[PDB]
RNA sequence: GACAAUGGUAGGAGAGCGUUCUAAGGGCGUUGAAGCAUGAUCGUAAGGACAUGUGGAGCGCUUAGAAGUGAGAAUGCCGGUG
RNA sequence: UAACUUGGGAGUCAGAACAUGGGUGAUAAGGUCCGUGUUCGAAAGGGAAACAGCCCAGACCACCAGCUAAGGUCCCAAAAU
RNA sequence: ACCGAUAGUGAACCAGUACCGUGAGGGAAAGGUGAAAAGCACCCCGGAAGGGGAGUGAAAUAGAACCUGAAACCGUGUGCUUACAAGUAGUCAGAGCCCGUUAAUGGGUGAUGGCGUGCCUUUUGUAGAAUGAACCGGCGAGUUACGAUUUGAUGCAAGGUU
């Protein structure tokens, strides 16, 4: 009893009870968040969105809201004489799922 | 008052070094040689990124024409179809229902043949 | 425990020794000394002297017999070159490098 | 790098086919056998690693062509000795050893790398038309396009 | 003729493979209880 | 000032620039290409040809 | 909060990182300084910490001053080792 | 959405191809010399097998999200047997 | 607000010495045990060299070629891996196996797939078969003085300044 929410730039499949990641929310830790774009849902039986199913949040609790590893980001030109270095993080929210379509 | 070189250069120099852990050969201790392979390391890495992301696509892609062969029917139409149906699911969705779920894949096959 | 002996600068260079010890490694000590006294090298007389010292410390001052011990390890390492030259043609003179062999051997018992 | 499936050899299945190349055109039932070796047709397809089915050819004396092929289309192939080019060759290798145009010309459909050098190793050719590997139990499969 | 390109650490060390020397062939002198070559005198 | 808190008036006194100390700093060729960015680096005081 | 702009050689502009010395302030150090080694550590970069091992006696931090202040290439110079 | 004025600092004075109007050459040159436009130089990305100068298009950084341009859609190789 | 053993005198060491030149002349390298010599009595293998115990010592894993002891380079041991494969050596994707951290959407290795011709210099244009570098280390290049000009800062101001 699987479930498809459109939830960063883009699409999540989450079978409920599941640890996921996703782009940052601006929501406390610990709160529950409530996904309301919900775009299919698989299982014995299965409701198929237009866009959007209509109704059906899936709800998840926050777990956390830290950042990724940092990957630096390097390149340059040869010969001609530049290079560019720069780290990056990209921050992240870690949340379970907890009962899709409720 | 004299400066000395001490420290700071070799310390750069290992943290360069230290960065090539995986690499073959002279490629791993020298500096100079770690240097490079380190900086085309980065813009390879770089390029490979913007490129994961094709690569990834493409390959939800074929899985997908896979799986409405499956169904007699053309990778071209099943998308046609869908757009033309309203559905707004991402590709990478589509191969990972057609893997965990035929049923429900079937399911949106013959949605999609309608509206044709 | 297990008793090792060294002999430092050995004037034999690192390779060749290397090339006798490479034989004696790993096995049992009597062993050992057979093979070393029938090899034709220069090092093969140098390690036996050593080999001998090691099974001396061993019996002497740890109390193993000596017929039970095994060659646990035995290397050689570079130790420092005396560097000298040859004139050549044309009034040049090129290097020769005199180096030398640190010999180490460990001989043994059982865990303890 | 996150969600999308990958399969294992602890998660896969390659099942036989035999195919009847008689009344066929070389280069559609190529193509088509290329496919079913490269695993391109399971929806479980993932590219490192071998997810295709083996395929056997059958009468493979009577494969087709068209044009003045079997004439006019030479295979050549050089010994890398000076001089050593060899035609001696044409679409009537059909006539002899056609196993091997037909193995030719489908393992040339497959990539260069060893995975599709490995998965050239699935297929097996026979002009006859009864085959060895009855004990492999393989379905019969009809050529679709 | 000079080397174009310097050896690598990994190629010499393929290279000598070959060259180690032979475990001596060495039979137990009986009673003297030394050691010698295979069909060589017992001294 | 307390003296191990001075402070330069704002404004006054920015930091000398130190040409040829590496790329990033933009000054690595220092200034110039292969004309009379030579070190006699002589325009002549004040002339053409 | 929306909204724009952010490829780049010669080159112009700007803001910074780190080195040694000094002033003042505030500290650390034989219950172990620097240095060296190892690590999955933090910062947008130069770069900064931290723990353990080694070492056995000198160091940081804050603000400001001043510089023999930053190396990969010069058939560069000297030493070592291939 | 620029322009011009005045002042501090510059680098540049070897250019290249393609289209195009021409001179020289042989309606020769990956030729040379001028007018015009673009691109390279100083421009990564996709296309042209590969391929500075051609076609599409200008990379602040992250994503395993969608649409498209040139060019493509039997197999290599994504997509029309 | 000079050097701290490649620095500072050529010379911190018996330096104008070794060494080179017929000569005038040219001209190096080379500092550091420890607080105290307490510098390893004695036993042992060995011709010695050297070494293992026993000892001095806070430390000799400070033992004389002696503080610290980096990198190149040489070796022993091995966890993973490799003998149908065309490799600027990585990157992106990823099973398998082994491990367990400055606890974090961990570390080692890597069957297989996709992508991919080092760096400087010089160039219209270099994977370039144009130049440079064997590797590692140390050293190695816009300074200062005095004028000139302009910007910013500050003190005064029909005055400012020695
Ligand atoms: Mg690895
Ligand atoms: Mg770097
Ligand atoms: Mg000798
Ligand atoms: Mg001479
Ligand atoms: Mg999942
Ligand atoms: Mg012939
Ligand atoms: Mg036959
Ligand atoms: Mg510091
Ligand atoms: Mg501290
Ligand atoms: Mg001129
Ligand atoms: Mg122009
Ligand atoms: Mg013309
Ligand atoms: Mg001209
Ligand atoms: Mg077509
Ligand atoms: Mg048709
Ligand atoms: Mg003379
Ligand atoms: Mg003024
Ligand atoms: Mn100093
Ligand atoms: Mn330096
Ligand atoms: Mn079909
Ligand atoms: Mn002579
Ligand atoms: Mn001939
Ligand atoms: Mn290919
Ligand atoms: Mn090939
Ligand atoms: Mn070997
Ligand atoms: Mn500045
Ligand atoms: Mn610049
Ligand atoms: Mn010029
Ligand atoms: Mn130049
Ligand atoms: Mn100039
Ligand atoms: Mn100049
Ligand atoms: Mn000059
Ligand atoms: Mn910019
Ligand atoms: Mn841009
Ligand atoms: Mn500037
Ligand atoms: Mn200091
Ligand atoms: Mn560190
Ligand atoms: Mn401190
Ligand atoms: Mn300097
Ligand atoms: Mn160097
Ligand atoms: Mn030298
Ligand atoms: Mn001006
Ligand atoms: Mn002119
Ligand atoms: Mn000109
Ligand atoms: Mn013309
Ligand atoms: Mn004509
Ligand atoms: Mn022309
Ligand atoms: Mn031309
Ligand atoms: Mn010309
Ligand atoms: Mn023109
Ligand atoms: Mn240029
Ligand atoms: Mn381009
Ligand atoms: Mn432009
Ligand atoms: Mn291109
Ligand atoms: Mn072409
Ligand atoms: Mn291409
Ligand atoms: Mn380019
Ligand atoms: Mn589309
Ligand atoms: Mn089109
Ligand atoms: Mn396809
Ligand atoms: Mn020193
Ligand atoms: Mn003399
Ligand atoms: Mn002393
Ligand atoms: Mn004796
Ligand atoms: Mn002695
Ligand atoms: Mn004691
Ligand atoms: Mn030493
Ligand atoms: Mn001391
Ligand atoms: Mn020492
Ligand atoms: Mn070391
Ligand atoms: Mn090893
Ligand atoms: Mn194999
Ligand atoms: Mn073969
Ligand atoms: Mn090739
Ligand atoms: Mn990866
Ligand atoms: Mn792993
Ligand atoms: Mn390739
Ligand atoms: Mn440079
Ligand atoms: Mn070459
Ligand atoms: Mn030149
Ligand atoms: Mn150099
Ligand atoms: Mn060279
Ligand atoms: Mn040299
Ligand atoms: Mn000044
Ligand atoms: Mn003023």
């Amino acid at each position: 009893m699987f479930a498809i929410i459109e939830t960063g730039g883009k699409q999540i499949k989450v079978e409920e009870g599941q640890e996921i990641f996703v782009e940052k929310l601006d929501v406390n830790e610990g709160d529950t968040f409530t996904f309301d774009k919900v775009l299919f849902v698989g299982g014995d039986s299965v409701k198929v969105g237009a866009p959007t199913v209509e109704g059906a949040t899936v709800t998840a609790t926050v777990n956390k809201q830290g950042r990724g590893k940092k990957i630096t980001v390097f390149t340059y030109k040869r010969r001609k004489n530049s290079k560019r270095k720069k780290g990056h993080r990209q921050p992240y929210t870690k949340l379970t799922i907890d009962k899709i379509n409720a | 008052p004299r400066v000395k070189g001490g420290t700071v250069t070799r310390a750069r120099r290992k943290k360069t070094i230290k960065l090539a852990k995986g690499y073959f050969g002279s490629k791993h201790t020298l500096y100079k040689v770690a240097k490079q392979q380190v900086m085309k390391s980065g813009q390879y890495a770089f390029r490979d990124r913007r490129q994961r992301k094709r690569d990834f696509r493409k390959l939800w892609i074929t899985r997908i024409n896979a799986a409405a062969r499956q169904h007699e029917m053309s990778y071209s139409r099943l998308m046609n179809g869908l757009k033309k149906a309203g559905i707004d699911i991402n590709r990478k969705m589509l191969s990972e229902i057609a893997i965990s779920d035929e049923k429900a894949f079937a399911q949106l096959v013959t949605k999609a043949k309608d509206a044709l | 425990m297990e008793a090792k002996a060294v002999a430092r600068t050995i004037r034999i260079a690192p390779r060749k020794v290397r090339l006798v010890l490479d034989l004696i490694r790993g096995k049992n000590a009597a062993e050992a000394i057979a093979i070393l006294k029938l090899t034709n090298k220069a090092s093969s007389p140098v390690i036996e002297k050593v080999l001998m010292s090691a099974l001396a410390n061993a019996e002497h001052n740890y109390d193993m017999n000596t017929d039970e011990l095994v060659v646990k390890e035995a290397y050689a390492n570079e130790g420092p070159t005396l560097k000298r030259f040859r004139p050549r043609a044309q009034g040049r003179a090129s290097a020769i490098n005199k180096r030398t062999s640190h010999i180490t051997i460990v001989v043994s018992d059982g865990k303890e | 790098m996150r969600q999308t499936f990958m399969a294992n050899e602890s998660n896969i299945e390659r099942k036989w086919y035999v195919i009847d190349a008689e009344g066929q055109t070389l280069g559609r039932l190529s193509s088509e056998v290329a496919s079913i070796l490269r695993g391109k047709n399971k929806v479980t397809y993932t590219p490192h690693v071998d997810t295709g089915d083996y395929v056997i050819v059958i009468n493979a004396s009577k494969i087709e062509f068209t044009g003045n092929k079997e004439t006019d289309k030479v295979y050549y192939r050089h010994s890398n000795h000076p001089g050593g080019i060899k035609s001696i060759t044409a679409g009537e290798l059909r006539r002899t050893n056609p196993e091997r145009l037909i193995e030719n010309s489908i393992k040339g459909m497959l990539p260069s790398t060893r995975l599709g050098e490995k998965q050239g190793k699935k297929l097996f050719v026979y002009g006859g038309a009864e085959h060895p590997h009855a004990a492999q139990q393989p379905e019969n499969y009809e050529l679709r396009g | 003729a000079v080397p174009k390109r310097r050896t690598s650490k990994t190629r010499k060390n393929k290279r000598r493979t070959h060259f180690k020397i032979s475990v001596p062939g060495m039979t137990e002198c009986p009673n003297c209880g030394r050691e010698y070559k295979l069909s060589h005198r017992v001294c | 000032m307390k003296l191990h808190e001075l402070k330069p008036a704002e404004g006054s006194r920015k930091e000398r620039n130190r040409v040829g100390r590496g790329v990033a700093t933009g000054n690595g060729k220092t200034s110039g290409r292969g004309h009379k960015g030579q070190k006699a680096r002589s325009g002549g005081g004040v002339r053409p040809g």
